[PDB]
C-alpha cells in the first residue's frame, strides 16, 4: 500500500509558473511508475506526465516542451514544474502511483490540487 | 468478461503452487533466424506460462508478438530477449481503449473479443510494468551478426522445451545403465553375498538401482516440471558423493529456476564425473607364506574364479637391473597339487615377464602370464607355490591380482 | 456459456501436466451385471477424467450413458468397453442443434448443456471421440458375457481398483513382517551395541531398504486417492533397492509405467517385489 | 454469477487431489494481539483454503471476519479458534437475504457477493460450516489470553508456520554439521574399509541423499508439507536402521488436521537420531 | 438422501394445543439441523423453530415462549408442541432437514400439514 | 494443419453428371473424417455426404441413392460423383476435413466449387 499527498496548487497568470509536490509514503519500493493526471470541469481525467522508477519521463502532447516531471528519491516526493502556463491548463491535478506486489499491479491516488490559470 | 479469466488463472496458480515452487516458464519458444542479418527477430511459436499463472499459447488463442527491432541494440554484443505481458491491475483498467496510460494494459480489443498485448522486450530495459520470461539470448559473430546463443536454456515448464538438455539426459541415463550392469557383474556370487570389505560395491549399486527406474520414467514422459527431475538427480549426486574425495558436497547445484544453465549442465557433468570415478578396489592381495626357499599363496577367494591378471612385487639384496635378468630364469613356480621344498620342473603355461608398472621404489614388478590350463590347476587346487633359489639372496615376494571387468 | 467451459478444462489440464505425465483415467466405473444374459450393459456410477482434461461425474453433473447393446458383438469372445466423449472443436460447433454433422458434438441441450457420453467398444472407429477403457467383457464356459475380473482401467486413483488395493495392503503387511523378522535377527545375534558379524552386514543394509520405503508407502496407502504415478515411483524405487542383492531377476524386471494398460505394470511389479521380499530373507 | 464459482472450485480441487491427499489448510493467519486484555480477537491477514477447495484471501477478494468476542469463554483456560465458512447448499439458497434460516448462508450481498466469514471456536456446534483451525488462545499466570506459541494449523504451505520453519532451518544446520564432520571422518587418494566404516557409509548415504532434497524444500517453503513429510520420514526411516531399541513405528504417521503431533515429534526424532552418531573415538 | 413425513395437523380453538410429528428416514446420519417452517395463505414460508443434532433449540420471535421443538433420536422423529395457539398461527407447517455429505449441504422437506386455529368467540 | 483444393465444378443439364475432386495436403495422418458440404444462394451450408478415414459413408436424405463419396488414399483425393442431378443441387460445394491434434478437433475447408444444374421445366 502507498499514500500520496499533493500540494503546490493555486492561481497564476498566463505565462506563469507553479511547482506541484506529491509526498509518497508506504511500500515505496513497489512503485513501478508515478504520474500526474488532470481533470478539467466537463472533461474526463487525462494523463499529463509520467516518470518510471528508473527516471524515464513522458508527457502529453499539450504539455510537452513546457512541463517537467521529476522525482526526489531521498524525500520520496514527485514534482511537476509547470512553466509557460496557459488558461487551458486549468484543472484539478492528481498524482498517481502504479504499484507492484508480485505479480499484480495496483493504482494509488492523491486527493487532488486545484490549478487555475488566468489570462 | 475479463474479471472471471483473472481469478481462474489465480485458482490454477494457487493449485500449481501446492506441488511446485516455480509453476512458470517455457514449453516452446521458436524463432525465425532468417531475418537476423537484417537486424529483425521474429517468434514463430510461443507456449509460455507467466509467474502469475497466465498461460500463453500462440497455436491456440494468442497472437505472435510484433517483430523485435535490433537497430536499438547496435552498441551491444549480448541481448537477453524476454516475452513480456502487462501486469494485471486489481484497481485499474486492463484494456487498451482511447485514453492514454503511464503503464501498458494487459488486453487489446479485436473483431469483439480480448487479445493479450504480448511483445518481445530485452532484459536491459525497465520491465517491472510487465510479467517477463526469458525466451532467447542473442550473441554476436566474429562478423558481428546476431545469432541465437546455442548454450541458452530458458526457465523450463517442461524438460522437452530444451532439446540439448534432453540429449544430455538420455546420455546420462545410458552412462548410468552401463556402469550399473558392470557393477552388477562384479558382485560376489555367494548362493547375493555382502560383507564389511565392499561397502563401495553395495552403496554404489544401491544408489544406481534405486535411481535407474525412477529416472527412466521421468525421461520416458519428459513433459513435467524439471523440479521433479532435479530432486531425483540431486538425490543421486548426493548418494554418489559419499565415495568421492575429488568432489565436495557443495558441488550439487541449488535449483535456480530462472537460470537452468547454472543448474542442469553442471549437475549432469558432476554426475558423469561421479559415474566414471565409480570403480571400487579391483585389487586382491594374496598372502605369501615363506617355508625356506618356497612361497605359498592361497587362492580361496571367489572373485579370482571370474577372471583376474596376476603381478609380482619382489624386493631383494640383489641389484635392481640384475634382478630382471635373473628372477624370470631362476624363480620357477611350484605345482599347486604338489608339496615340496624345491621345484625341479616348472609349470606348463606360467611365464614371468618383467613390467614397467602394475608403492615401492626399490621393488621390481613382473607380470605373471598364465594359460587356460595353468590358471585352471591353480584355482581348482586353490593354491600357488613359488621357488626362489639361494642365488637370489634375501628375496621377499608379494602377490597381487587385478580382477577383469 | 460453453466458451468458458473449454478454457476451464484446458487450465485444469495444463496445471495437472506440470506434475503428472498422464492426468486422466478412471476414478469409479460401476455397472449393472444383471441382464448381461439378455446381452445389454448399463453403467451405474462413472467418474472418469479424459486426456483433454474433462471430468465426467455421473453422481454430480453428468447423466449415465445409454445402454450398451451387445447384440452387435454376438460373433466376438472379447469386447473392450470404453467411455466416449466427443472431441471439442476449436473451429466448430460443439452443440447439437439438429443440423447434421460428419462427427459427434460434445453437448446436447436439456435450458442447460449436457455432455454426449456414450459407451463404445475398442474395435470401433473412435478417433472422433476421447476414449477411456471402462471394462472388458469376456465369455464364460456357457458362452455368457461377463466382466473380466483381471481388468484394470487406466487409473486416476488407486481406489478405482479394489483388487489392486487389497494386493497393495498385502504387500505392506508382507514388507512390515519381513522388516520385523529382520529386526529380530539383529536382536537374535548377541548385542552389546556392537556388531561383529558379516552375515549381519547384508542384513543391516537390507533393513535400510525396508525402513526407507515403509513410512513412504504407508502414507501413500493411508490416503489412496492420488494418481498411481506417485505409488509406481516409490514401488519401483524399492524394487531397484532390493534387486541389488539378487540374480534370479535382472534390473529389467521392474516394469515401465504403462498408464493405458495397468495390468502389465502393477500386478508384475507387486509380484516382483513379493518374490524379492521372500528371496532376500527366507 | 454464483453458479460458475460452484463446482468450478470442485474442478480445481479434483486436480489438486491427483497429487495431494489433503489440499486444504492455512497459508497465512495473522492476528491483532493488542485487544486480548479487552477480551477481543481480530484477524489482520487470512489466506485459508477449506476442504471443499474454497480459497479465501483477505488481501484480495475477501473481507476479514468480524471481531471474536471472548466474553463468552471467561470460564475457559483454552479456546481453539477456527475460521468458518458456511456450507454450500446444492438444494438451497446460499444468499443471505432478509429471511431467517436454521443454518448460515455462504454469501451476503454488498454494494456483488461477499463470503460470510466468521471466527468461531472448536467447542461450538460447527457442522453447518466448513472449518479450519486458525489459533489457540491459552491463559498465562496473570490469567490473560495469549496465542499459544506451540500452535500449528492444518498447513497448505510450510511458510504458514514460522516456528516450524525455525525448527527446520535448525534441523538442516544440525544435519550439515554432522555430515561435514562424518565426511572428514573417512580415510592416499583411495580408501580401505573396516567394521566401523560399514555404519559410517550407511549414515553418509542417508545424510548425503537427503541434504540436497531437504535444502530445496526449505529454500522455497511454499509447497504443501506432504512433500516435506515424505522426505523427512524417508530420512528418519533410513536413520533408525542401525539404531537398536528403535522400531520404524517411531516415525509419526501423517495426520493433516493435527500437524503438532506430526512435525514437532518427527523433527525431534530426527535431531535425536543425528546426535546418536558415535564413531568409537577411544579405541586406540 | 432423507425422506420426511408430517402428521398431527388439524383444527383447534384459540388457546388450544397440537403436537406435530415429522418421521425421518434415509441417510439420517448426515442431519446437521432439523427445523419447522410455516406458510400462511398468500405469505412466504417462514422459519418457526430449529433443533441442532446436539439439541440446541431456537425459535422465531412470534412463537418463542409458546412452542417447543424436540427430537426423539430413537424413533427418528421431530416434534413441535404448539401451546397457547393464536389464530395467527394458522398456516401449512413443513418440517425441514439440513443434511451434510462430504463438505456440501442439502435441504430436505416434508409435504406439509395444515394447522387451523379458530377464534375464541365460538367461531 | 490441412490444405484442401476443390475442382470439377460446372454447369450440367438436369439428369446429368459431375465428379468433384478435393486434393488434400498437410498433416493428412490427423484426418478423422472428410465431408462434402453445399451452400445454395441465401440458404445455410448443409452437409451432403461424409466418409470416415476407415471408409464409412453417410449421405443427406436429398442426395442418398444419387451421390457417391469416395477416397483415393494413394492420391490423397476425396471425390463426389453426382449422378441424376436436379436443379435443387445448384450450390457452392465445399470439401471439409475434420482433423485431430492433441485431444482437440479442428475443421479445415476448401475454397468452394460452383455446381449449376439447369432445368427442362416441361
Amino acid at each position: 500500500q502507498v499514500q500520496l499527498v499533493e500540494s503546490g496548487g493555486g492561481l497564476v497568470q498566463a505565462g506563469g509558473t507553479l511547482k506541484l509536490s506529491c509526498a509518497a509514503s508506504g511500500s515505496i519500493s513497489g512503485i513501478v511508475v508515478m504520474a500526474w493526471y488532470r481533470q478539467a470541469p466537463g472533461k474526463q481525467r487525462e494523463l499529463v506526465a509520467s516518470i518510471t522508477s528508473g527516471g524515464t519521463t513522458n508527457y502529453a502532447d499539450s504539455v510537452k516542451g513546457r512541463f517537467t516531471i521529476s522525482k526526489d528519491n531521498a524525500e520520496n516526493t514527485l514534482y511537476l514544474r509547470m512553466n509557460s502556463l496557459k488558461p487551458e491548463d486549468t484543472a484539478v491535478y492528481y498524482c498517481k502511483a502504479f504499484f507492484r506486489r508480485d505479480y499484480v499491479g495496483y493504482d494509488y491516488w492523491g486527493q487532488g490540487t486545484q490549478v487555475t490559470v488566468s489570462s | 468478461f475479463q474479471q472471471q479469466a483473472a481469478w481462474d488463472v489465480h485458482l490454477a496458480d494457487s493449485v500449481a503452487r501446492m506441488g511446485l515452487a516455480h509453476p512458470w516458464g517455457v514449453v516452446a519458444a521458436e524463432f525465425d533466424d532468417s531475418l537476423l542479418p537484417l537486424s529483425r527477430l521474429n517468434a514463430t511459436r510461443l507456449i509460455v506460462r507467466f509467474p502469475d499463472g497466465t498461460l500463453i499459447d500462440t497455436e491456440r488463442a494468442d497472437n505472435l508478438p510484433p517483430v523485435c527491432d535490433l537497430s536499438t541494440v547496435s552498441d551491444r554484443s549480448l541481448v537477453d530477449i524476454v516475452l513480456a505481458l502487462p501486469l494485471l491491475n486489481a484497481n485499474g483498467g486492463n484494456l487498451d481503449n482511447g485514453s492514454e496510460s503511464e503503464r501498458p494494459r494487459r488486453w487489446k480489443s479485436e473483431r469483439a473479443v480480448l487479445r493479450h498485448n504480448l511483445t518481445l522486450r530485452m532484459a536491459h530495459q525497465e520491465n517491472a510494468a510487465w510479467l517477463t520470461c526469458p525466451v532467447t539470448r542473442l550473441v554476436r559473430d566474429a562478423q558481428g551478426q546476431w545469432c541465437r546463443d546455442p548454450r541458452f536454456i530458458p526457465p523450463l515448464l517442461t524438460l522437452s522445451a530444451s532439446p540439448s538438455l534432453m540429449t544430455e539426459l538420455l546420455e546420462l541415463l545410458h552412462h548410468l545403465q552401463a556402469r550399473r550392469q558392470r557393477l552388477m557383474s562384479m558382485r560376489r556370487e555367494n548362493n547375493a553375498d555382502f560383507a564389511v570389505a565392499d561397502v563401495s560395491l553395495f552403496w554404489l549399486l544401491n544408489a544406481l538401482n534405486s535411481a535407474e527406474p525412477v529416472l527412466k520414467e521421468l525421461l520416458d514422459m519428459p513433459y513435467r516440471h524439471p523440479e521433479l527431475l532435479y530432486r531425483e538427480l540431486a538425490r543421486l549426486a548426493g548418494s554418489l558423493l559419499t565415495f568421492s574425495l575429488e568432489h565436495n558436497v557443495d558441488a550439487v547445484p541449488a535449483y535456480h529456476h530462472e537460470t537452468p544453465e547454472n543448474v542442469f549442465p553442471p549437475l549432469l557433468s558432476l554426475l558423469n564425473r561421479l559415474l566414471e570415478a565409480s570403480l571400487p578396489s579391483r585389487v586382491v592381495f594374496i598372502e605369501l607364506k615363506q617355508k625356506g626357499v618356497m612361497w605359498e599363496g592361497a587362492l580361496h577367494d571367489a572373485r579370482l574364479r571370474e577372471g583376474a591378471d596376476f603381478w609380482l612385487s619382489v624386493r631383494s639384496s640383489m641389484p635392481g637391473h640384475e634382478l630382471q635378468t635373473k628372477f624370470p630364469q631362476l624363480c620357477k613356480a611350484g605345482s599347486p597339487d604338489d608339496v615340496s621344498e624345491v621345484v625341479n620342473v616348472a609349470l606348463s603355461g606360467v611365464i614371468i615377464r618383467p613390467v614397467t608398472h602394475v608403492l615401492r621404489l626399490e621393488n621390481q614388478y613382473f607380470a605373471l602370464d598364465l594359460s587356460t590350463d595353468a590358471a585352471r590347476a591353480m584355482l581348482d587346487a586353490g593354491r600357488c607355490t613359488f621357488y626362489t633359489p639361494a642365488s637370489l639372496g634375501d628375496v621377499k615376494l608379494e602377490l597381487f591380482a587385478v580382477l577383469r571387468t
